[PDB]
């Protein structure tokens, strides 16, 4: 339903069959279903309608929270207390952020290996894809920075990065 | 519950930075006293350390007997 957005978990356009039936048989299926339908489905939507009919004489509001944007670690002198622990709060917003993406992606892929059932090493190559870049990206950032990490070692984790990806392009120009 | 028990996330986040920036003064207010008193121990030139020396206000300075003292 219009619960969730549709784009960030997307579905195929469910495509089902229609019945064709081949024997004079009756389908126990669908006396099973009937009964289903008449003795449980109906008296649920009631109440279900009972209890929307009484949220709706009673409608308040939540909001989301925002956040806006302060310096970075890198903008930070080095011993500045605060402007440090307000960097830190912010960088610890973004990793938990970041552990959400990944999450979605990882919802994303599960869904799809269960869909597409038979079919899902070939169906499920696109979400695989995502996953994969993704996974790179998040342990490129935050993988091996230990217990009793901060954003100064995710900065030291990415200089080294950037250093050694600096002397490997200038070895490889000389090339 | 959040309205009856507890207060908005401002309230603790400027108290941290309040209790924080105290922390550092003090910090280097101590690094600070330390450098000072080794500087005074050794040079001796400043309040702390000063061991008496005897008091030029005990010498007469009168005629002596003697003319040369
Ligand atoms: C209604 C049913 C559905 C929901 C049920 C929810 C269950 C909740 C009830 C259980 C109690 C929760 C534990 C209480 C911990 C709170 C303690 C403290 O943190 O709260 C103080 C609040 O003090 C309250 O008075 C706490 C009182 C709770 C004490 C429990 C006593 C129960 C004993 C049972 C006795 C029953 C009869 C005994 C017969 C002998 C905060 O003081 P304050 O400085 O303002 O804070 C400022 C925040 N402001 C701005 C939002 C106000």
């Amino acid at each position: 339903p219009d619960s969730w957005d549709k784009d960030v978990y997307p579905e195929p356009p469910r495509r089902t069959p229609a019945p064709a039936p081949q024997t004079s048989l009756p389908n126990p299926v669908t006396y099973l279903t009937k009964i289903f339908d008449l003795l449980v489905d109906r008296p649920v939507t009631l109440a279900r309608e009972f209890i929307e009919q009484q949220h709706a004489k009673n409608r308040y509001y939540y909001y989301h929270r925002e956040f806006r944007r302060v310096p970075d670690i890198t903008e930070c002198e080095e011993k500045d207390i605060l402007c440090m622990f307000e960097a830190e709060m912010q960088w610890r917003r973004d990793y938990k952020v970041d552990q959400e993406i990944v999450n979605i992606i990882q919802e994303r892929l599960k869904a799809c290996q269960q869909r597409e059932g038979e079919s899902y090493r070939q169906n499920c190559a696109k979400e695989l894809e995502q996953f994969t870049q993704v996974s790179k990206a998040f342990q490129d950032r935050y993988s091996d920075l230990g217990a009793h990490y901060s954003a100064r070692k995710c900065l030291a984790k990415q200089k080294q990065r950037m250093l050694a990806e600096r002397k490997a392009a200038k070895e490889a120009a000389a090339a | 519950i959040a309205r009856t028990f507890y207060d908005g996330p401002e309230k603790n986040y400027e108290k941290t930075m309040a209790i924080l920036q105290i922390e550092a003064e003090k910090a280097e207010l101590r690094l600070k006293e330390l450098e000072v008193r080794r500087l005074m121990r050794a040079r001796g030139d400043g309040p702390w350390y000063q061991y008496p020396t005897i008091d030029k206000a005990l010498i007469d300075h009168s005629p002596k007997t003697t003319p040369d003292n």
